[PDB]
């Protein structure tokens, strides 16, 4: 009985932040393809 | 250049308010071509002084570089009493809106 003395859903799997968001201007993470002059 | 003193003393009385209400009766019976016509035969008069009196006179501040001086002077007088204060208040401006140097900021990169 004690088993049910205490459920609104789940923590979170995984989670996304903005430092996560790359940026620069040589930073090849933010370059696909190159923009044209 | 000359008569310095004396045009400190005519923006005194002019920021004097009592003086604007002398200015105000004086306007009566008055036209715009009259004041204007009137200011410019004073600076005129002021000029025609200078150019007269330079041929024979030397003032306190005579240097080997006569007036030049005096109106380098005054220019420089100027530019850090006007200019500067303003480039002082753009710059709180420009660093309370963008940050020190945001104006000169490269542009976002693609
Ligand atoms: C601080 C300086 C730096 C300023 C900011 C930086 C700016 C740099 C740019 C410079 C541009 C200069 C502008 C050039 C344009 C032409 C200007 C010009 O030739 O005519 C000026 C003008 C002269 O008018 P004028 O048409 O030739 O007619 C002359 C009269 O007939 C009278 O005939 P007179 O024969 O009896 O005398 C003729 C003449 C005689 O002028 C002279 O020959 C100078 C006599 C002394 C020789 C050594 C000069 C330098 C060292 C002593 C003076 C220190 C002050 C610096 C003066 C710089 C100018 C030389 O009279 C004067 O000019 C008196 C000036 C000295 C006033 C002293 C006031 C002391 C208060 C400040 C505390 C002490 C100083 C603190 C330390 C500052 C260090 C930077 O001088 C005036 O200022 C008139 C004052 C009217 C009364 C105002 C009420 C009293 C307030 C006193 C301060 C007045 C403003 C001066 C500010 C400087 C002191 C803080």
């Amino acid at each position: 009985s004690y088993l049910n003395h205490g459920q609104n859903g789940i923590p979170p799997s995984v989670t996304w932040n903005f430092n996560a968001m790359p940026y620069g201007k040589e930073n090849p993470d933010t370059k696909t393809f190159p923009i044209p002059d | 250049g000359f008569h310095f003193q004396q045009y400190i003393a005519m923006a005194g009385r002019a920021i004097n308010p009592v003086q604007w209400t002398r200015a105000w009766r004086r306007m009566e019976g008055k036209s715009a071509t009259e004041v204007y016509r009137d200011a410019l035969a004073w600076t005129n008069n002021q000029f025609a002084q200078i150019s007269r009196a330079s041929q024979y006179r030397a003032w306190w501040w005579q240097n080997p570089l006569g007036m030049g001086l005096v109106l380098y002077g005054t220019y420089k007088a100027w530019h850090m009493i006007y200019m500067v204060r303003k480039q002082k208040k753009t710059a709180q401006l420009v660093a309370a809106a963008y940050g020190q140097g945001g104006q000169w900021l490269n542009p976002v990169p693609r």
